[PDB]
């Protein structure tokens, strides 16, 4: 009855990989920090205890709770120990040992059966599976250890006479067990790592996760950066998590110019979306971001330029004139120094987001925008007017 | 079998629940007397003076309000000594029986209601603890090892001090009957705003009185073709041509969604 | 979030248009009559516009008149009046075959079905009874025709044959909607039921009653829709309140309510647009956007007359309004999404354009349902903000005093 | 009229209603293996002692004797009831308030399907 | 496109008669005016002759006739509430002739307090119908003019025989 299942599992994890090896066989079965989840659609009590379908199979492996005195060892050292890949790598990204230490599982795999995806049983099952590490299921009425062969045995047994046999029913544990009936390990964070695909962020950004770190070298085989991204469970400090989502923003902003030009302009904008609703999570006003001072504004740009801009905003430039400065511009809207009184609309921020940081032509936009050249470009002179008004409210 | 379990365990769960909700009903209507009564007379002499008014009427009125008194306050206390034997809140099922049975004098029924608040004393000590360890497993709390309810209630207790001034709160502004000549004349040693003799449960009733509402919200003849003719209309013969895709959908998950529309040991 | 009136009538709701065009003569030399921008040339109708539905390809538009009943069709390639073609009587509804608007069926207001060519009307059917609304399933090509009795009567463009009618337990189809990932269909019936039948059988795969607890009073279907996901179900109710189902479970995720209690005239999926949680829910007075996950408000538009039907270009921000105005209104709201291609530079004037912004916030209530509520003490009151000739009040502290009441 | 006989008057029309509805939830309770949830059953009970404790500040008070006018020790019971709904049971059930809710929903899906 | 002529029917004997001429001008007809409650807009016919016919495609209010005390007020209308001919008009507010509709009653209550100063008493008396309809706020009239034809909507409040039957109707 247990193998009939086990096929099944495999079956779900194995349809979304390209190409599965055995060894992951050997890595759930024997590695002490793997749990496993399925989602089970109801059971009619008809059905006679049928070995049922998995919907979605869940495999997370606990991470972290690693030793102040470790990490830094290692990290002088350079090494990284086997295991645990978000601590160690958010550990090197950030060098914080405060993270390191903080106890969290990674969800390894998360997979649905093909004809199902996209219909909500993927959602469904992280909503759940939060809730079970949060504490909100609890069991209302008022063991599943199993006895190791013991020594004894062991030395009263010859080899000739070894009868090798399945381990009785009734020592076994039943194969499925209510989230009431077993406790959860006490964990402060949940992490995920996939290769950034639209519909995959799409997914996780929808489940409440926060990014914060992307690898830059896109992998060979697939052509996609690893991407991790966390969550904060309820009732634990979020604090640490707020300051990476801040500090990984920053870092990308600057980086799309580099090797992620390539990403497409929604793309892009989605990133710095989802990071920011981390903002949104901590209700605390004690890291804020801080509004563009009268004296930083003058060491960034000379009163020429304010004035050049503001010739634009009046069509009395053309376009090329003003090249120079909206780079520094898309920095300061998407560090947010510009305030409440600055904001624009999707299709505005992504063609800023373009020119200013990924590089590309108003042409590469207008394509990939599929809009006209010259729409493109008076929406694009509508936000400089809004600019231009701005540092003229300031002075 | 698991099934039958948890449903009966719901219709006790929507039970107590609307238990819960009929007592508020009794608290709603005993609202307008609690108001009332901090209304009345602190001392022999004003309510002398009280009933000189008028002496006739009041006491009548005076022995209709302690029979009706007395008769509700007897029918209560049988409710507890069945309420609490019920719910197994009391363990001498014999004991409940003859009290129940047997008439009780006003001296008696106070004496019942102080033994039926000692005996919830030790259930509430017991089913704290049982559940705050439970919730306390479940959330991983006792691997950590947010207080125990238990003890919380406990600290609140000692507190007699601070919450006795809550109550002493004159939020409504009550002013009791002839309570100022009660002051005047030094027969109200307590003061000798904040009054020790005025009860106020004002926030307490409307906490209750929201949660009520909320949870409400929360659940809630052939001519003119009037007769069908089904022969071939020429002009819109051929009109439009049938796409040969079909539903995008494929045929057998569009057959199995509208199947389910609108709605070892194992496990 | 900012509204603009690209076109529509800009004077007072109490004045009305006719006098307007009185006033034109007198009111040339005003600068404002030589600034103001008409997007498309005649783009307006003698008394009043019933429908307004745009056809797929994207360059055509095709309305319907009061006096004397007509058929504009307007080429957006030319921001002009194609043309215009009389009818026999008033039309109730109709939809395009074709992706351009050279093929259209049309559902007049006599019982008659009038089947418009490219050249002139082709064909004239009658159903047997008076018909309410009007789906066309491009998958069988049979054309399902809404109403007054119980059965709902099928019509085959393929074969140019009346096929059986379906049966339907209640008597009066307010409006009919098909499912384009699925097929299936669902029928507005005047009880509070939506029946559901599925195309390529002829069976009810299901019956959903809609449950409102606020008010006890009778409402009626009086529209429907099915988002392009598949799975997700809309509808309307004519106390002006507006359901959002997943058709697999029968709890009704959201329900929101429109507050001034008038029947809900047309549901639009805002998916195309990017941002794909929105959905409009348009009144007679009002058309409001919001969110289907949240149900928090987006934007509003409170044109100054009725509205008849409301129609969202897709991939644009643009919105089309059949009013019981002379002109038809335009709206362009830019936090959507980008103008469309053919108004290109829509996007260069939005300083000069209107820009037109508690109404659509608040629900509405009249001076007799406060009565009702027994919410008379209140009148004067921060909570009672007295509008017209009602209060309006909290959506949340109307729910409270409703079951209370 | 004396002001006493208007307010005596409201007392009785009170305790009159209030036996009347007692007399009902009596009879539905009587009416009620099922197994009730412990906590709740706590909550409901006591909830009934600080109706009871109430009571006995109207009863103390009602004396016209009034040799305790303040009703401190009814005051004491209402204010060991209301604790326990406040701090102890409240803070519980909202930690349970989830499981709660999906056995109950569990139910009326049954019942639902058994009609 | 509406033609009158009467050479497209059928004989008396069953004759399908055949086409003699086109469609002429002197047999011609003209697309319904469906009139509904609402701001009142009104559109022009030039009909034969120099003569002129206004369609009330839309109005809100009407000149209603006491035809008792013989008196008559300008009044709104509040919405069709039954209609002999078809009753999905009564559904979509079509105002018609014949409709039953309810307008608002305040000038004639005003009227009538004001000409006997009553909310003598013989002349005050009137039907207790008519008198539960005050009380109500609204009052049932029946449409006397062609609003397709002249653009006016004037009509009579019901009474008698006429309140009987059609209240029964309703």
């Amino acid at each position: 009855v247990s193998e009939n299942f086990l096929e099944k599992m495999m079956a779900l994890y194995v349809s979304s990989h390209y190409k599965n090896s055995p060894n992951d066989l050997q890595l759930m079965s024997d590695a002490p920090a793997h749990k496993l989840f399925v989602l089970l659609p109801p059971i009619d009590p008809k059905d006679g205890g049928r070995i049922p379908d998995p919907l979605c199979v869940i495999q997370i492996a606990l991470e972290g709770e690693i030793s102040k005195e470790s990490v830094r060892n290692s990290l002088s050292r350079g090494q990284r120990a086997g295991g645990d890949l978000i601590p160690w790598l958010i550990s090197q990204q950030f060098q914080d040992e405060e993270f390191a230490s903080l106890s969290g599982a990674r969800i390894v795999r998360i997979a649905t059966n093909p004809e199902y995806a996209s219909m909500g049983y993927g959602s469904r099952a992280i909503e759940l599976l939060r809730d079970y590490f949060e504490g909100k299921f609890t069991d209302m009425s008022e063991d599943y250890s199993i006895k190791r062969v013991s020594d004894k045995e062991l030395a009263k047994t010859n080899l000739l006479k070894d009868d090798v046999k399945l381990r009785d029913a009734k020592t076994l544990p039943p194969l499925l067990l209510k989230l009431s009936e077993q406790p959860p390990h006490y964990l402060h964070y949940l992490g995920v790592s996939y290769g950034l695909t639209q519909s995959l962020h799409k997914f996780w950004k929808n489940n409440s996760f926060v990014p914060v770190y992307l690898r830059q070298t896109a992998n060979d085989l697939t052509g996609e950066h690893t991407c991790v991204m966390l969550n904060v469970l309820e009732g634990r400090e979020s604090n640490w998590l707020v300051e990476f989502a801040k500090d990984f923003r920053k870092r990308f902003l600057s980086l799309l110019s580099y090797d992620f030009h390539k990403f497409t302009a929604v793309q892009a904008l989605s990133v710095i979306e989802s990071s920011k609703k981390a903002q949104d999570l901590s209700d605390d006003e004690k890291h804020d971001n801080k509004e563009l001072t009268r004296t930083h504004l003058d060491d960034i740009f000379s009163p020429f330029d304010l004035k050049r801009l503001d010739s634009y905003s009046n069509n009395l430039l053309d376009y090329h004139v003003i090249g120079d400065m909206i780079p520094m511009l898309a920095l300061l809207y998407f560090g947010d120094k510009m305030g409440d009184s600055v904001k624009l609309s999707s299709v505005q921020s992504a063609i800023l987001l373009a020119i200013g940081l990924q590089r590309k032509n108003i042409d590469t936009i207008a394509k990939e925008l599929n809009l006209p050249s010259n729409q493109t470009i008076a929406m694009f002179a509508k936000i400089m007017r809004k600019m231009s008004q701005y540092f003229r409210q300031l002075l | 079998q698991s099934v039958q379990r948890d449903a009966s365990k719901g219709y006790s769960i929507l039970q107590q629940t609307k238990l819960f909700d009929n007592i508020i009903d009794l608290r709603i209507k005993l609202q307008k007397a609690v108001i009332a009564a901090n209304k009345l007379p602190l001392t022999t002499e004003s309510w002398e003076e009280a009933k000189m008014d008028d002496s006739e009427e009041t006491k009548r009125l005076l022995k209709e309000n302690e029979k009706l008194f007395n008769n509700l306050f007897n029918r209560l206390i049988n409710f507890r000594i069945k309420f609490q034997l019920g719910d197994h809140i009391t363990q001498n099922e014999e004991v409940a029986k003859h009290k129940l049975s047997k008439k009780r004098s006003l001296k008696e029924l106070y004496q019942e209601t102080n033994s039926l608040d000692s005996e919830l004393k030790e259930y509430r000590t017991a089913v704290l603890n049982k559940w705050s360890t439970k919730v306390s497993s479940a959330s991983g709390n006792a691997a950590l090892s947010n207080l125990p309810a238990d003890v919380q209630v406990e600290n609140q207790l000692s507190d007699m001090s601070r919450l006795m001034k809550r109550t002493k709160l004159n939020r409504r502004n009550i002013t009791p009957l002839y309570f100022q000549k009660d002051c005047a004349n030094g027969r109200l040693p307590e003061l000798i705003t904040e009054n020790p003799y005025v009860f106020d449960d004002e926030d307490f009733y409307r906490v209750l009185l929201n949660d009520l509402i909320d949870k409400k919200i929360s659940n809630a003849k052939a001519s003119k073709g009037r007769k069908l003719n089904y022969s071939v209309q020429d002009p819109i013969a051929n009109y439009e041509a049938p796409i040969t895709s079909g539903y995008k959908w494929s045929d057998d998950q569009i057959d199995e969604f509208f199947a389910g529309l609108l709605g070892i040991q194992i496990f | 979030v900012s509204v603009y009136q690209v076109s529509g009538t800009n004077v007072s709701r109490s004045l009305p248009d006719w006098i307007a065009k009185k006033r034109k003569r007198q009111l040339k030399n005003d600068l404002e009559y030589q600034n103001r921008v008409e997007l498309i040339q005649d783009f307006e109708f003698s008394e009043a516009s019933n429908k307004i539905k745009v056809s797929r390809d994207g360059q055509y538009c095709m309305a319907t008149g009061t006096y004397k009943p007509q058929i504009h069709v307007y080429d957006f390639a030319n921001l002009s009046l194609k043309f215009d073609r009389h009818t026999d009587a008033e039309n109730v509804d109709f939809t395009i075959l074709s992706d351009d608007w050279t093929k259209s069926v049309h559902l007049q207001n006599d019982r008659s079905i009038q089947f418009q060519n490219k050249g002139g009307l082709h064909y004239t059917t009658r159903i047997p009874k008076f018909g309410r609304s009007l789906v066309y399933n491009k998958v069988n090509c049979d054309l399902y025709v809404g109403a007054s009795g119980n059965e709902l009567y099928r019509l085959n463009l393929e074969k140019g044959r009346f096929l059986n009618p379906f049966k339907l337990d209640t008597e009066g189809v307010n409006h009919v909607s098909i499912n384009e990932v699925n097929g299936l269909l669902a029928a507005g019936t005047e009880t509070n039921v939506v029946e559901f039948w599925d195309p390529r059988s002829r069976s009810r795969v299901s019956k959903l009653y809609l449950e409102n607890n606020i008010d006890n009073r009778p409402f009626q279907v009086t529209t429907t829709s099915f988002r392009n996901d598949g799975l997700t179900f809309a509808c309307g109710t004519s106390n002006g309140y507006s359901y959002i189902y997943d058709l697999r479970t029968s709890e009704p995720s959201i329900i929101k309510d429109q507050g001034y209690g008038f029947d809900i005239k047309k549901i639009i999926w805002l998916d195309n647009v990017g941002t794909e949680n929105k959905i409009v829910t348009c009144d007679k007075r009002i058309a409001k956007i919001w969110d289907r996950l949240d149900g928090k408000a987006y934007a509003s538009m409170e044109p100054s007359v009725d509205i008849n039907d409301i129609e969202h270009v897709p991939g644009t921000g643009m919105f089309f309004t059949a009013n019981e105005s002379i002109p038809m209104h335009t709206y362009y709201i830019p936090s959507l999404g980008p103008s469309p291609r053919w108004c290109s530079f829509l996007d260069s004037i939005t300083e000069e354009l209107e820009e037109k912004p508690v109404y659509s916030n608040y629900r509405f209530i009249t001076r007799d349902d406060v009565k009702k509520l027994n919410l008379t003490h209140l009148v004067g009151s921060r909570v009672l903000r007295a509008y017209m000739h009602g209060f309006f009040i909290n959506t949340e502290l109307y729910d409270k005093v409703s079951l209370i009441a | 009229m004396s002001e006493l006989n208007a307010l005596l008057k409201d007392i009785n029309g009170s305790l009159t209603a209030t036996s009347e509805s007692l007399e009902r939830l009596s009879g539905i309770y009587s009416n009620s293996p099922a197994e009730k949830v412990s906590l709740l059953s706590l909550k409901n009970g006591s909830m009934l002692g600080y109706i009871n404790s109430l009571l006995m500040l109207i009863g103390n008070r009602l004396d016209d004797e009034c040799k305790d006018p303040s009703a401190m020790d009814a005051r004491e019971r209402s204010i060991q009831h209301r604790v326990v709904l406040e701090r102890g049971v409240k803070p519980l059930e909202k930690k349970l308030a989830y499981q709660l809710d999906k056995l109950t929903r569990a139910y009326v899906k049954m019942e639902k399907e058994y009609k | 496109g509406i033609s009158r002529d009467s050479r497209h029917k059928r004989s008396a004997t069953g004759a399908k008669r055949a086409q003699f001429r086109k469609k002429r001008k002197f047999e011609l007809g003209r697309q319904p005016a469906n009139t509904k409650i609402g701001a009142k807009r009104i559109h022009s016919v030039r009909t034969r002759g120099g003569n002129k016919k206004y369609r009330a495609l839309r109005i809100e209010t009407g000149n209603f006739s006491w035809a008792s005390e013989g008196i008559s007020k300008k009044t709104r209308i509040a919405g069709v509430v039954y209609h002999p001919s078809n009753n999905e008009l009564v559904r979509t507010n079509t105002l018609t002739k014949a409709a039953i509709v309810q307008i608002d009653a305040t000038p004639f209550r005003q009227w009538f307090e004001a000409h006997y100063g009553q909310t003598r008493a013989a002349s005050a008396k009137i039907e207790s119908s008519v008198e539960s309809q005050f009380s109500a706020g609204r009052l049932y009239a029946c449409i006397s003019s062609r609003p397709g034809q002249s653009g006016r909507c004037d009509g009579y409040i019901l009474e008698g025989e006429e309140l009987a039957f059609y209240l029964r109707r309703l």
